[PDB]
């Protein structure tokens, strides 16, 4: 189950 | 920019059978940058329909992919040819049935 | 035993060659079920085994709006390194991503994992704790701060801990035939000769699952740990692992050496000598 | 297929410079162009381009849509598929339209705003394009009403991909490749979720020809501080000494006030808000 990645470096 | 050269290994899928249907296999990994050029040779010559596993890498971050082709062996010689930036000319390893 | 989830995603900016290219593909531990590739014609996560090819069609839908989301993320990701290093835009660079996380053999959470490279270094990543973060240079730095900032460690905690954990239990189950089965290598030796002085002792290993393993060599008891050629473990393509150890050994002295073999599929560890 | 871009931008001005390059078996190789109408005709007379074409000057003839295909000896046509289509848009041949953002520029993380860009000129088409971007700026019709032409660009859910610096052009009908002098910029900020900061004054926000500054300080490490009045400034933020970092803008010789911290190389994406500061002069 993939994560949300949302917040960019 | 770190930069690594790719190990290759050329082998079979399974014990080579002179007659018997197998799977020929090159393996590079440990390389970055993950731009490779991979080729299986068969008397020097590229082979077509080749397939290759998806992109993925380890866990000191460098890369590692599969090639792989249907071949039925003979007593024609197999081999591996890998481009990369850490190589100025083709590097070719032959399979060994030994 | 223990288990693991992992994806694993590449961001790649090629500049003149192509549009930036992002692939990321996951794992149940050495058997890979799903990717997803930016340059591919469907922009769908993809089943890459077949025990995850019968989940519904609300499951493809949801993990493909997250991985192109990440896409989209990481991709962003790229133009901010070019300002925090000064790199220019005709460069080409990487930026890879791991998370998942592990369960023991009761299915409870053992460790959780969300972590960055940048052209192929560490960049950031996410402690033990679940709660702070390991910024590997001064660009990373700033990252840290905006992620403290933001509190962004709070739902890394909640996926690690819940989604993650949940899934892989899920697919353990989904795929126990192939995923908790333990195919014991098939073990050969070769032999080959030098000079007329020495010779090369090849132990085979072949046809195992788990890809983890351990080939080592004895002569008369005391392991040759820097006298044994061992080649990275490979994978046959059929879901299964290969390798082997070498040693160079005096013609004549063949009978002193051993290879031993330890498997999670072997009830007993295997000791293998030459005979011509 | 042949990969083809165009450098620095395909949104180019008139007198400026653009070069096209074609990609082809690893190599940058020999090349012909084709545009959009010619098909299979190639352009130049089937000039084969060596490395990569500057067009520089640009002139409102080099504005196209392009793809190429490059030199394939041992094949049995000679050349390769066509490539990837660019569309060289070429800027500055009609008078600039005007862009608004509606409710304004500062975004909300995940929430949308129009940027509304608008003419007494009847441009048929209207663009928008981001600073820095290789993206194809969005296109949109132009309306007509009461003596202006109009086109609302709805931009979001906002994230920090679509936070930056915007310029709008129009395009009349036969060229449109031909865009207008940009609009005045508009910079387009996403707000959130890092922590908001806290806004104060001194003396204090009681004032009556008197002057006061406004310090926005806070805990998490901002590198700048924003100051907005509702009726904007920019300074860099100080460590001080309960390593919390502040800046102070001074004002006077009155309005409601916010503050924003942001970060370092990072100038489009802004913390939440600060609660509302009111200056009554
Ligand atoms: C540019 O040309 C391609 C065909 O090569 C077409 O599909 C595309 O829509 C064109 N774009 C514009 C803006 O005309
Ligand atoms: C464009 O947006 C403005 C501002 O929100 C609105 O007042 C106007 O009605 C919109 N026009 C159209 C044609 O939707």
């Amino acid at each position: 189950t993939y994560q949300w990645i949302i917040r960019n470096w | 920019m770190i930069q690594r050269t790719p190990k290759i290994q050329v082998y079979s899928r399974h014990p080579a059978e002179n007659g018997k249907s197998n799977f020929l296999n090159c393996y590079v990994s440990g390389f970055h940058p993950s731009d490779i050029e991979v080729d299986l040779l068969k008397n020097g010559e590229r082979i077509e329909k080749v397939e290759h596993s998806d992109l993925s890498f380890s866990k000191d971050w460098s890369f590692y992919l599969l090639y792989y082709t249907e071949f039925t062996p003979t007593e024609d010689e197999y081999a591996c040819r890998v481009n990369h930036v850490t190589l100025s000319q083709p590097k070719i390893v032959k399979w060994d049935r030994d | 035993g223990s288990h693991s989830m992992r994806y694993f995603s590449t961001s790649v900016s090629r500049p003149g060659r192509g549009e930036p290219r992002f692939i990321a593909v996951g794992y149940v531990d050495d058997t890979q079920f799903v990717r997803f590739d930016s340059d591919a014609a469907s922009q769908r996560m993809e089943p890459r085994a077949p025990w995850i090819e019968q989940e519904g069609p609300e499951y493809w839908d949801e993990e493909t709006g997250k991985v192109k989301a990440h896409s989209q993320t990481d991709r962003e990701n790229l133009r901010i390194a070019l300002r925090y290093y000064n790199q220019s835009e005709a460069g080409s660079h990487t930026l890879q991503m791991m998370f998942g996380c592990d369960v023991g053999s009761d299915g409870r959470f053992l460790r959780g994992y969300h972590q960055y490279a940048y052209d192929g270094k560490d960049y950031i990543a996410l402690k033990e704790d679940l709660r702070s973060w390991t910024a590997a240079d001064m660009a990373a730095q700033i990252t840290k701060r905006k992620w403290e900032a933001a509190h962004v460690a709070e739902q890394q905690r909640a996926y690690l801990e819940g989604t993650c954990v949940d899934g892989l239990r899920r697919y353990l189950e989904n795929g126990k035939e192939t995923l908790q089965r333990t195919d014991p290598p098939k073990t050969h030796m070769t032999h080959h000769p030098i000079s007329d002085h020495e010779a090369t002792l090849r132990c085979w290993a072949l046809g195992f699952y788990p890809a983890e393993i351990t080939l080592t060599w004895q002569r008369d008891g005391e392991d040759q740990t820097q006298d044994t050629e061992l080649v990275e473990t490979r994978p046959a393509g059929d879901g299964t692992f290969q390798k082997w150890a070498a040693v160079v050994v005096p013609s004549g002295e063949e009978q002193r050496y051993t290879c031993h073999v330890q498997h999670e599929g072997l009830p007993k560890p295997l000791t293998l000598r030459w005979e011509p | 297929k042949p990969f083809l871009s165009a450098w620095p931008s395909a949104v180019v001005p008139r007198g400026g410079h653009v070069t096209l390059r074609c990609h082809y078996r690893h190599r940058f190789n020999n090349f012909m162009l084709y545009k959009e109408d010619r098909i299979h005709i190639p352009i130049f007379h089937g000039r084969i381009f060596q490395e990569s074409f500057n067009m520089s000057p640009v002139t409102t003839a080099h504005a196209g849509n392009y793809t190429c295909r490059g030199s394939h000896p041992h094949s049995p046509t000679g050349w390769s598929a066509p490539s990837n289509p660019v569309v060289i848009m070429v800027t500055g041949n009609h008078r600039k339209p005007s862009l608004l953002a509606h409710p304004g520029p500062l975004v909300k993380s995940g929430e949308r705003v129009i940027l509304q860009c608008w003419s007494d000129i009847m441009f048929e088409h209207f663009f928008l394009h981001k600073e820095g971007i290789s993206k194809d700026p969005s296109r949109l019709v132009g309306q007509i009403h009461d003596g202006v032409s109009k086109a609302n660009f709805s931009i979001g859910p906002m994230m920090l991909a679509l936070a930056g610096t915007y310029r709008c052009y129009g395009s009349v009908t036969h060229t449109p490749y031909q865009l207008s002098a940009p609009s005045d910029p508009l910079d387009i900020v996403v707000t959130g979720p890092y922590e908001k900061p806290s806004l104060s004054a001194q003396p204090g926000p009681k004032v009556q020809g008197e002057s006061v500054t406004l310090s926005c300080s806070s805990r998490s490490s901002y590198d700048m501080y924003h100051l907005s009045r509702e009726g904007e400034r920019r300074l860099p933020a100080v460590r001080k000494v309960n390593r919390t970092f502040q800046a102070d803008f001074p004002l006077g010789p009155g309005g409601t006030y916010r503050c924003f911290g942001s970060f370092r190389h990072s100038p489009y994406e802004w913390s939440d808000p600060s609660d509302p500061l009111l200056v009554s002069v």
